[PDB]
RNA sequence: AGCACGGCUGUAAACCGUGC
RNA sequence: AGCACGGCUGUAAACCGUGC
């Protein structure tokens, strides 16, 4: 993998990366964003509706937490995950959690980081976790992490270091168990930029980790609810210091279009894109300009009586299937008489409407135009 | 007029082959035809029924005029431009929903009156209403209000409703103030007596509608006394109109009833079987919740054209069923759908090509294990219209 | 037990309860709350602190949810929970599931209903249920009963129904295992009207429930977010009407001063207190007006800057502990140092000011002031 | 002026009795003093405390040095009003910080620079700052900043600090604005090595400060030589001045340095011993999140008077400590600043009805099983000045 | 909830029974 | 998380280790 740089604008990382996946070469713009999916499928969506979706990402974000239940029949498969769900084009991150759910916390042990499943809890030693990595064959999977931090509020300052030096120690033995095998030499690591909300546990965490050959550095515990962000803000642009440029940056628990745009303004690289996946869920549609719990500004919510009769499409102009095909009025109707539709319909605009934005970003940082983005981002619905 | 044009026809049997002529485009003959009920197929595109091949396919009057509403679909540019299918639709009159909310229907001879048990709010459905909820969708085929009992039930109820059905098939046919864009289709409300269905099919050939379809049929009633309803109707219909067998979608009730001179059908058993993990395949089904389908890595069916069984494995699917991803759900519902279009696809090919009889054979023997293994129901229904299995 | 009216203005029932609690009378009145509590103790509060509390209500909740896994220890007892945890003065009302948290549900079967404790998941048959009641001996409990409905969305007008009858069985059932035992004569048993949406349902409900020798009934899966309520609440009026009046009425999960005056308007006599609880820990303090997860209007948030200075007490002439003797400046401070004692003062303010709301509801009410009360409530802050 | 009105002397030992006169009311010596650093007593309020006969506890002047700050608290009528304490209170200067927050502690003749790991915001605390902050809050004791080395530490670390303590106690003593309401005391940081201490004690004792402290005696230091070093530290202090001996609050500690002389005493481990869930008894300790206390159902101790003892048995507080009721650790905070409190009332009165010898006895049966079991360095200090255990 | 059985015929049905 | 051990001396401590 070689991540090449287009420009710098501002603090804000504009690049691509080349060499991406084991086979051959895949293109990969940064910055950019991931698939999200659940169990492999992206959610409510078949691969017919999904490749009816303008400008997919190269990568896709699965997690243990739906996979590992069945390590057993992907060890049987022989074939690695990609092949199993029918996503073989798509290039693959594994992550440790689900972004939308990170409340169960692994309960981690020195010897022991635990992923919650339909199942119930699953025990993972390092062992077991390179076994699943074997069986699944991602490009890049996050390392076997403590990330328990910002799932407590405490953060005692010796609970802070054990979060940095476990993960420190999950990396290395990791790193052991990759060299054995040949299958997972063609595994990316991905090291986990740790320490919560210490800035000397924060710097170390990034420098050690920076020490590593990993491919690149995940950045867990800054998903906090949207007040708490600016806060830790910071931390961010301090952590993205320490970490050697020619390596991406990626963030878990950030998809909102204001804070992602922060995160690339300190240089992180790459997001996942499960807020789109929260808005449909919640029955709305994001409406937000880029072209140059609680409902969001950046959405609008189809279950509200004013749609009943609005014959617009979801947002004038979207080329995705459901606005170019169906009307508000209709959507209307299908949440409310509570039909299937309405979730792939709502799944698949807001996909492209959010695959739409960070086309205009990369857009955005070659001509500087960014701040200008940011602007027309938190134009009301 | 004649919406039906006869192709072919089986010697042995009564199975036919032919085409309908609707505004929206012609439909080969026989045809199943997939339930979305409220404007929607239950959780694929339009795009993926238009690639499955489907040129007609059903709503119902009862729903979509209580939600939306049928002021809003006028508005829509009808039932065609709301859901945005630019093919065939058949809109059921109501007349079903007496059984399935028989708890909630009363019966007078002026309409069905609904209530829900959520909304005090109520709804009288007149012929005349059914007719104007029809004629403001735009449906290509409308189909007659007719008061609707269960198959199970005997009393002087059945004689009842087969004569209501009859009155409020002349308000209907009274009604319609559309004929040149919609077909109205009567329904032979005759219960399983055959002096009732007799008469009603009697006096209700008697009126000009475009077509004619056979219902009461939908219940658990006996199987041969279903298969003699169906043999009775069709032996009195005329033959150079569409037969109509509403309710019935399962397989070997289709390839039976087809030789029992059925040109139509409809069922929610497709699209409802895959919303609860069952895939259909010719040796019956899959459930593909159980754990046997863990480890298995072929598709659904081999010989299946359809997305799912080009892209997916069972195991795949296994997994996917358990998790909380509707996708699952939807691969199962394209999947069903196309089975039951490959299979009435296939009979008219055979009826075509003068083979419907070793078409059966074969059917059975992938659905039985052997002709052998037939129900007695099956063979007796086809044996008298001229078809044995070895 | 016998409730008598002191007067009925538009739908509201005031009153008092007189002959309560087995031994001799307590006078507990109508419309009032109860103390909520977590493990029987009121949370952050000792006796000390509790009773530094002017208008504790005479009743306090308890639930099977915490004691239940001290089934055994508390048999051991052999002298029930009121004397166990120090509350031996108290009138106590055992309730099936925790308000704060009724998140998991019971996964209830036709022979199970299962409260979450520590522990796990402890499950309860109708035998196993009133051998913890026997235990316990409380003055009321909330008979076992499946509420899921409220916790699933899909409502199918078959579990709804479900809902219905295996409430019944489980009243039923449990009336009977109440006639052969002495001690549990003793204890009053409530019954849980149910239905859900189903206007049908809940109608059933009401006069089927009515029909036993229940003596009083629980209005359960009203229990809402905000915005749901008014919906429900033409619901609730229904069912009230099919319910005796010479028997109180509990509501589950009603406790924002708002929803309380409305339930009141609809006939419903007793509230849990979880909303004190709940701006408590979220570090706010209750300062609307009565006298005459999102933060509510109700309240202040402590942890704010402007309060860093801010050396009046919470709420004016308010004579609580914490008004009388503290600061907002000083609360603000232990807030920010994360101290134990934010919480204690907190509680203890947020307990008095909603105590007060109920004792000012109930004069309203003598003088038909309410509809001013309304208006007085919803001023900000 | 002194501060201090000798009552009683055990004649055997070096055990005394006294009243400490301070602007907020008269102390009754010995004393131990319960540890309150942010202006909390960590889940008791005031009054609580007030119950408990508490007259005087302490404040830490780097914590609230920092937060909330000395403005605020200026403001705020002083540490008094603002956590609404009647009664006395004293505050260590920040010196502990030194030994606890090693790692963030740089220390220069000037002062001690601290750094939070969380906010790069840094804090010189020069004797100026420190005496600055104690006379905004308006403790009624204030301490002089001093240069607190760890006793495991060995060097001319041990050296230069002492000295340093002399340096910084004289400018403390000149930074003092205000010693008309509040009383500035010294501390002897000498270290293990008797020379350093010694030295510390001579020339510290030529200050007029109204008591003295005994330092740098709170670590894991051998036993033999925490005794030793106490001895001889209060062999050569003033008598008719206080003897402050600071970072100790265990039982056994307690009762064998007031036979050394000791008169005050502060320690945050009944406290946090509370919040981690153990009861002190006079047996020791009693672990309550352990599961032997499930069924007990007898108080902690029959003999407490503290309000936990009096209304809530072992089993209750057992499962409350389970729960996620921060009310558990309140009972314990309680009861434990309760027993404390009983245990140096306790003692003053021995030493007044001159049993004081016979109190250690009976106590030390109850501790250790025995005098027999006795740990021989409560043997030997006792054994020092006067007292065998039969 | 989750798991296992049994049930689905122009959809009160991403469901309904029965266990655990 | 929870459970079990071991740890707490003017509070980086409703905590910290170690298992599961
Ligand atoms: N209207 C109507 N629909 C159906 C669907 C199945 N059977 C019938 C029937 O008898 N009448
Ligand atoms: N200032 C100060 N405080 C303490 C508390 C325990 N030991 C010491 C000490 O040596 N100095
Ligand atoms: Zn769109
Ligand atoms: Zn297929
Ligand atoms: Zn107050
Ligand atoms: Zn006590």
């Amino acid at each position: 993998m070689k991540l090449s740089l287009t420009k710098v604008v501002n603090g804000c990382r504009l690049g691509k990366i080349k060499n991406l996946g084991k086979t051959g070469d895949h293109t990969m713009d940064i910055p950019g964003c991931l698939l999200y999916t659940k169990t492999g499928s992206a959610p409510h969506l078949t691969h017919h509706t999904l490749h009816n979706i303008h400008g997919v990402p190269a990568m896709a974000q699965l997690t243990l937490s739906s996979l590992a239940e069945h390590h057993e029949v992907l060890t049987e498969y022989k074939e690695g995950v990609g092949k199993f769900i029918g996503m073989p084009e798509s290039l693959l991150y594994c992550s440790l959690h689900d972004p939308v759910s990170p409340c169960p916390a692994g309960y981690v042990t020195n010897k022991s980081v635990s992923v919650w499943s339909v199942a119930g809890r699953v025990e993972m030693t390092v062992s077991k976790f390179m076994a699943i990595q074997k069986a699944l064959q991602p490009d890049w999977f996050q390392c076997l992490s403590d990330g328990e931090v910002s799932c407590k509020e405490a953060t005692s300052i010796k609970r802070v270091r054990k979060s940095v030096d476990r993960s420190l120690l999950f990396l290395d033995n990791c790193l052991r168990l990759q060299e054995e095998s040949e299958v997972l030499q063609k595994s990316v690591i991905i090291g986990v930029i740790e320490g919560g909300d210490v800035m000397e546990e924060r710097l170390r965490s990034a420098r050690e980790t920076a020490k590593r050959p990993v491919g690149g550095f995940l950045l867990d515990g800054f998903q906090g609810n949207p007040t708490t962000l600016e806060a830790r803000l910071r931390l961010l642009s301090s952590v993205t210091a320490e970490l050697p440029e020619d390596k991406p940056r990626l963030i878990s628990g950030v998809s909102r279009p204001d804070e992602v745009l922060e995160c690339i303004e300190r240089g992180v690289d790459l997001f996942e894109s499960f807020f789109p996946y929260q808005v449909t869920e919640r029955g709305c549609a994001l409406t937000f300009s880029f072209d140059y719990q609680e409902i969001t500004s950046f959405e609008i919510n189809l279950k509200e009586k004013k749609y009943q009769e609005d014959f617009n499409p979801l947002v004038r102009g979207c080329s995705c299937y459901c606005c170019k095909n169906h009307t508000r009025a209709y959507i209307h109707h299908l949440l409310v008489t509570n039909e299937l539709l309405a979730g792939v319909l709502l799944m698949m605009h807001n996909f492209e409407h959010y695959f739409g934005f960070f086309h205009y970003i990369r857009e955005a940082l070659k001509s500087d135009k960014l701040a200008q983005l940011k602007e027309l981002i938190h134009r009301q619905a | 007029p004649r919406i039906m044009r006869l192709v072919a026809e089986c010697s042995r049997s009564r199975a036919r082959a032919g085409e309908l002529w609707l505004p929206h485009g012609t439909v080969a003959t026989p045809v199943f035809m997939p339930v979305g009920t409220q404007a929607t197929m239950k959780g694929i595109t339009t795009e993926q029924l238009d690639a499955l091949g489907c040129r007609i396919c059903l709503g119902n009057t009862y729903h979509l005029g209580l939600r939306p509403g049928p002021e809003l679909i006028q508005k829509a540019n009808g039932l065609h431009g709301f859901m945005n299918w630019p093919h065939n639709l058949l809109t059921d009159s109501g007349g079903f929903q007496m059984v399935s909310l028989v708890s909630l229907s009363e019966v007078t001879e002026e309409g069905v009156r609904f209530r829900s048990p959520y909304d005090g709010n109520e709804t009288l459905l007149s012929p005349e209403k059914s007719v104007q909820i029809q004629n403001a969708l735009g449906s290509d085929i409308i189909m007659q209000l007719d008061d609707v009992v269960s198959s199970t039930v005997t009393g002087p109820r059945v004689e009842e409703a087969m004569y209501r059905s009859i009155r409020w098939l002349d308000r209907c046919i009274a009604a319609h103030q559309r004929p040149d864009k919609q077909n109205l289709f009567a329904i032979i409300q005759g219960g399983l007596d055959a002096d009732l269905r007799a008469t009603c099919l009697e006096e209700m050939t008697k009126r000009d509608v475009p077509g004619f379809a056979i219902g009461g049929l939908s219940g658990g009633e006996s199987k041969s006394q279903f298969w003699r309803m169906v043999a009775l109707s069709t032996s009195r219909l005329p033959k150079d109109k569409p037969r109509y067998l509403m309710g019935v979608g399962y397989a070997t009730d289709l390839v039976v009833c087809v030789a029992l001179g059925c040109d139509m059908f409809d069922c929610v058993f497709p699209t409802r079987t895959a919303r609860f993990g069952s895939a259909l395949v010719p040796t019956g089904n899959l459930q593909l919740r159980k754990k046997v389908f863990e480890k298995d890595f072929g598709p659904i069916d081999p010989e299946c054209t359809c997305p799912t069984c080009q892209k997916h494995s069972r195991a795949f699917l296994h997994a996917l069923l358990h998790s909380d991803n509707t996708a699952a759900l939807h691969h199962l519902t394209v999947h069903n759908i196309a089975y039951q279009l490959q299979l009435m696809s296939a009979v008219r090919t055979s009826i075509v090509e003068k083979r419907f009889p070793d078409f059966v054979r074969d059917f059975m023997g992938a659905m039985y294990g052997d002709p052998t293994l037939c129900p007695t129901w099956a063979t007796d229904a086809l044996a008298s219209v001229g078809i044995t299995l070895g």
